[PDB]
């Protein structure tokens, strides 16, 4: 029903999705290990 | 006064019960398996 110009800008459908520690060298071993392991270093 | 095995009794009493509390600590916090009180 119109008349199209060639494009003057491409694009297409695309997906938008939302974009240390200090003592981060903790976080292999669980809160509860550390302080179990301290117990159980004054307990030996 | 003259009787110094109670007081070995009470040191040895004072370890296991510090001992006992190490294993009641690990039984509650594996069989809750949040914060601690």
């Amino acid at each position: 029903v119109i008349d199209f110009s060639k494009p003057f800008m491409s694009l297409g459908i695309s997906i938008m999705i939302k974009k240390p520690g200090v003592f981060s060298f903790l976080d292999p071993l669980a809160y509860e290990i550390w302080m179990c392991i301290v117990f159980a270093y004054i307990g030996v | 006064k003259t009787r110094h095995n109670i007081i070995l009794s009470a040191g040895i009493f004072f370890v296991s019960a510090g001992l006992s509390n190490i294993i009641g600590i690990i039984v509650y916090i594996s069989a809750n398996a949040y914060s601690y009180g």
